[PDB]
C-alpha cells in the first residue's frame, strides 16, 4: 500500500597495480663477479620479463575497455560544458557531478568521489609522489623506494585517474539532458516512472506522488554519503587491494636477507672471507635460491590477473546494461525490484549505486487467478489480479493496491473457460 | 651505538669518537625508460621520478642540449607539445602521457593521450516553453 | 595416511543438510501461494504463458490440461529411473572426485 | 618445489570452478525463479521451465 | 500437430574439497636437524 | 605430460562445445544450396558460403 525508494553500493574490481621487476639489479646489485655467474641464466631473466610485461598488458587492454563502454554512444550539447548548474526536477545530483567540461583546474573529480581517494593514501597519485619525495629530504626511510633501488617499482597506468573521472562523468550527464543519449532518448523524470510501471505499479499514482518520488531519491543519495564516515563493505575491499599488494612486495623484498643455507645472506661478505676458487660455490647457491622466488612471484601474478579480468567482465556487461540501458533482465542489476543504476569512480575498480522499489505497508486481499464471461469466453490478467468490491469485479495492481475497471488493456483474451476459473455472467465487453 | 628496525635493516649509528649520530639511506640504483621508433638516429630517455638537474648532475657526465622536465620525470630528446593530443599513440608511458615520432628540433613529440572523446551537438540545453531540441535523423 | 603428512581436508563452511533445504524453499515458492518464484501466478497457469511464447492457439492448452500434467509425471520418472543404468550427469560428478 | 607446482595448479583449477559458479548463478535467478526473455540460455530452444 | 513435454539434466561444479597442507609436516615431521635448516628459509614456506 | 594432458583434455571438450551451438536446431530440406539455391533477395551471398 505504501512504498518508498532505496538504495545500494556495490564495488567491483577492475584493475591492479602495475609492477615491474628487474632481474639483474634484484640478485646482482652492483658486484662485477656477481654478474659473471648471472649470464649463465641469460635465458631465464629473458623469460621473467615477458611475464611481468604480459600481466602488464593485460592490465592495459583492460582499462580501455571500461572506457569504451562508458564512452558509447554519447551526446552532449555545445552550451553545455561551460560549469552548468544542477538539480534537474527537485533531484540533487551535485554529489555525482565533476567538473562540467575541462574550465577547471587540475582536480576534476565529483565531490563523492573525493570521499573515497583521501580514505586511500596509495592511489594512482599516491606512488607518483611517494617515488618524487624520497630521493633526499628530509626523511628517505620509507619502504616504497627502498623496494625501488633494490628492483621493484610499480608504474602508474594508461590512464590517469582524472580522465576516467571525466568518462563516468559524461555517462551521468547524457542520462539527464536531452538528447538523452543514456536513456534510449527519454526523459529523466519520465523514465523512472516507466521503471515503477513494469513492477506491477499503476500509472496515475506515480503522477500525485511526483513529490515523495523526488524526494526519496534526494534522501537516499544523502544517505550513502554519510554511511562513508563507518567501515562499510565497499570500502574494506577497496581497502584490501592495497593491503595485499603491499605485502606480496614486502615478502618478496625479505627473500634478500635470507641466507639460503650456503655460507650467509649477504654477498659482500662472501668476496671478504672466500677466495674466488670457493666463492664461486657461495654464490652460486644464492643465486639459484633468489631467481626461485621470482620464479614463485611470477606465477602468482598470472593466477591473479585471471581473476580481475573476470570481475571485470562483469561490469562491462552491467554498465553497458543497467547505466547505459534498460535491460529486460530479472535479478541481475540488483534485488529483485529494481529502478536505476548510476556507475562512479572508484580507486581501483567503479562503484555503483543501485535505486530499488522497497514498499513499507502491506494489506491482505483476496484475488482471482482468472475467470472467462458468458458464452465460453475466456480473460486473464497480466501484471495484477482480479479483486472483487461491493459484489462488482475490478482490475488491481501487482504491486500496489489500486482498484481499476476492468477494460481491455491490461487482460488478455481467450476461447474457453478453466477448470478453476470462477463464473461471472455480470461483466460485459466489447 | 647501532640502530636497527623489524626487518634487519641498518637506519643509525654512533661513532666511538666525538659524539655525531648519523643515518643510513639507500642509493639510487635504477634505470631508465626508452622510447625507440622504427628508424631513427637516437631513442627518447625517460628517467621517472627524477628532477633534471639530479641526472644531468649525478647520474650522468655528458651533456645533453635536450631537456625538459614533466610530471613523469626528466625528459631527454624530445620537445614539450603537451598542448596537442592523439588518439592512435604507440609508445604509451602512462598517465595520459604520450610520444609521437614526426620525420623533418628532436622530432620526437610529448603530447598527451585521448582516446575517446564525446560527439557534441550546436543544440541548446534549456526548454523553449515545454519545448526541446532533438536531432532526429 | 595424508593426514598424518600434513595433508587434510576440512569441511566447508553450510552443510549438505542446510543446502538441501535451502533448494527445497524454492521449489515450494512456485507451487503455493503468494507463489515467489513465479510472479504470483499459479504453476498450473505458468506453463501456459510459457508454452504461448513460442507461439501457440490457448484454446488447445486450455482443453488439454490433463495431458499436459501427465506429461511432466512421465519426465519426472524418466529422470529418475536413469539415475540407476548409467546417468549422464552422475558420470561428470564422479570425475570431480577422482 | 613440488609443492610450490600444487598451489600453482590449485589457483588455476579454483578460476576455472569460480566461472561455472557464476554461471550457475544466472540460472537460478534467470531460468529457475523468473522466466527471462533470452533465448538458448537456459535449455535448449523451446524451453518453458 | 501433436505435441508432449520432455525432461533433461544437467550438472554445474560450484564447490571442491579445501585442502590445507604445512610445511612442519610435509618436508619432515619431526626431525630435529631438518627444521633447524627448513625454518632458514623463512617466508619461503609461510606462502603456501 | 600429465598437466599437458589435462590441458589438451580441455581444449578438446571446449571443441565440442563451439560445434554443439552451431549444429543446435538446425533444419535444412533436399532441395540443397550452395550452387544449388542462392542469391535470395537479390544479396549476393555466395562469399559466406
Ligand atoms: C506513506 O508514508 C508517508 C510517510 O510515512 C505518509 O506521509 C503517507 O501518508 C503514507 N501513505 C499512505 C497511503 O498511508
Ligand atoms: C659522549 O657522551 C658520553 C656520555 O656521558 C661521554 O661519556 C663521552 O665523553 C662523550 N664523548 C666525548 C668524545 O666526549
Ligand atoms: C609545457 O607546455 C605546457 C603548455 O604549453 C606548459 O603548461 C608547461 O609548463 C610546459 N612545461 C615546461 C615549461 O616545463
Ligand atoms: C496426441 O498424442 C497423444 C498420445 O499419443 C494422443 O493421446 C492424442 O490423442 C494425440 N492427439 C491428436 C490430435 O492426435
Ligand atoms: C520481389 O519481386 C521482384 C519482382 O518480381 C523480385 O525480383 C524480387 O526478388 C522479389 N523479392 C523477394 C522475393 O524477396
Amino acid at each position: 500500500t505504501n512504498f518508498t525508494i532505496a538504495g545500494h553500493e556495490e564495488f567491483i574490481q577492475t584493475s591492479s597495480p602495475k609492477v615491474t621487476i628487474d632481474c639483474s639489479a634484484f640478485v646482482c646489485s652492483n658486484y662485477a663477479a656477481c654478474h659473471d655467474l648471472l649470464s649463465e641464466y641469460g635465458t631465464f631473466c629473458d623469460n621473467i620479463n615477458s611475464i611481468l610485461n604480459e600481466v602488464n598488458d593485460l592490465l592495459d587492454i583492460t582499462q580501455l575497455q571500461v572506457a569504451n563502454a562508458l564512452m558509447q554512444g554519447v551526446t552532449l550539447s555545445s552550451n553545455l560544458n561551460t560549469n552548468l548548474h544542477s538539480d534537474v526536477d527537485n533531484i540533487d545530483f551535485k554529489s555525482l557531478l565533476g567538473c562540467l567540461g575541462s574550465q577547471c583546474g587540475s582536480s576534476s573529480r565529483s565531490p563523492l568521489e573525493d570521499l573515497l581517494f583521501n580514505k586511500v593514501k596509495l592511489s594512482d597519485v599516491g606512488f607518483v609522489e611517494a617515488y618524487n619525495n624520497c630521493t633526499g629530504g628530509s626523511e628517505i626511510r620509507d619502504l616504497l623506494c627502498v623496494q625501488s633501488f633494490n628492483g621493484i617499482k610499480v608504474l602508474p597506468p594508461i590512464l590517469s585517474e582524472t580522465q576516467i573521472s571525466g568518462y563516468t562523468t559524461a555517462a551521468t550527464v547524457a542520462a539527464m539532458f536531452p538528447p538523452w543519449s543514456a536513456a534510449a532518448g527519454v526523459p529523466f523524470p519520465l523514465n523512472v516512472q516507466y521503471r515503477i510501471n513494469g513492477l506491477g505499479v499503476t500509472m496515475d499514482v506515480l503522477n500525485k506522488n511526483q513529490k515523495l518520488i523526488a524526494n526519496a531519491f534526494n534522501k537516499a543519495l544523502l544517505s550513502i554519503q554519510n554511511g562513508f564516515t563507518a567501515t562499510p563493505s565497499a570500502l574494506a575491499k577497496i581497502q584490501s587491494v592495497v593491503n595485499a599488494n603491499a605485502q606480496a612486495l614486502n615478502s618478496l623484498l625479505q627473500q634478500l636477507f635470507n641466507k639460503f643455507g650456503a655460507i650467509s645472506s649477504s654477498l659482500q661478505e662472501i668476496l671478504s672471507r672466500l677466495d674466488p676458487p670457493e666463492a664461486q660455490v657461495q654464490i652460486d647457491r644464492l643465486i639459484n635460491g633468489r631467481l626461485t622466488a621470482l620464479n614463485a612471484y611470477v606465477s602468482q601474478q598470472l593466477s591473479d590477473i585471471t581473476l580481475i579480468k573476470a570481475g571485470a567482465s562483469r561490469a562491462i556487461e552491467k554498465v553497458n546494461e543497467c547505466v547505459k540501458s534498460q535491460s529486460p533482465r530479472i535479478n541481475f542489476c540488483g534485488n529483485g525490484n529494481h529502478i536505476l543504476s548510476l556507475v562512479q569512480n572508484a580507486p581501483y575498480g567503479l562503484l555503483f549505486i543501485h535505486f530499488s522499489y522497497k514498499p513499507t505497508s502491506f494489506k491482505t486481499v483476496l484475488v482471482s487467478p482468472g475467470l472467462c464471461l458468458s458464452g465460453d469466453r475466456g480473460i486473464a490478467p497480466k501484471q495484477g489480479y482480479f479483486i472483487k468490491q461491493n459484489d462488482s469485479w475490478m482490475f488491481t495492481g501487482s504491486s500496489y493496491y489500486y482498484p481499476e475497471p476492468i477494460s481491455d488493456k491490461n487482460v488478455v483474451f481467450m476461447n474457453s473457460c478453466s477448470v478453476n476459473f470462477t463464473k461471472a455472467p455480470f461483466i460485459y465487453l466489447n | 651505538n647501532l640502530l636497527y628496525d623489524s626487518n634487519g635493516n641498518i637506519i643509525g649509528f654512533k661513532d666511538f669518537l666525538t659524539n655525531k649520530t648519523y643515518t643510513i639511506l639507500p642509493c639510487y640504483s635504477g634505470r631508465v625508460s626508452a622510447a625507440f621508433y622504427q628508424n631513427s638516429s637516437s631513442p627518447a630517455l625517460l628517467y621517472r621520478n627524477l628532477k633534471c638537474s639530479y641526472v644531468l648532475n649525478n647520474i650522468s657526465f655528458i651533456s645533453q642540449p635536450f631537456y625538459f622536465d614533466s610530471y613523469l620525470g626528466c625528459v631527454l630528446n624530445a620537445v614539450n607539445l603537451t598542448s596537442y593530443s592523439v588518439s592512435s599513440c604507440d609508445l604509451r608511458m602512462g598517465s595520459g602521457f604520450c610520444i609521437d615520432y614526426a620525420l623533418p628540433s628532436s622530432p620526437y613529440r610529448f603530447v598527451t593521450f585521448e582516446p575517446f572523446n564525446v560527439s557534441f551537438v550546436n543544440d541548446s540545453v534549456e526548454t523553449v516553453g515545454g519545448l526541446f531540441e532533438i536531432q532526429i535523423p
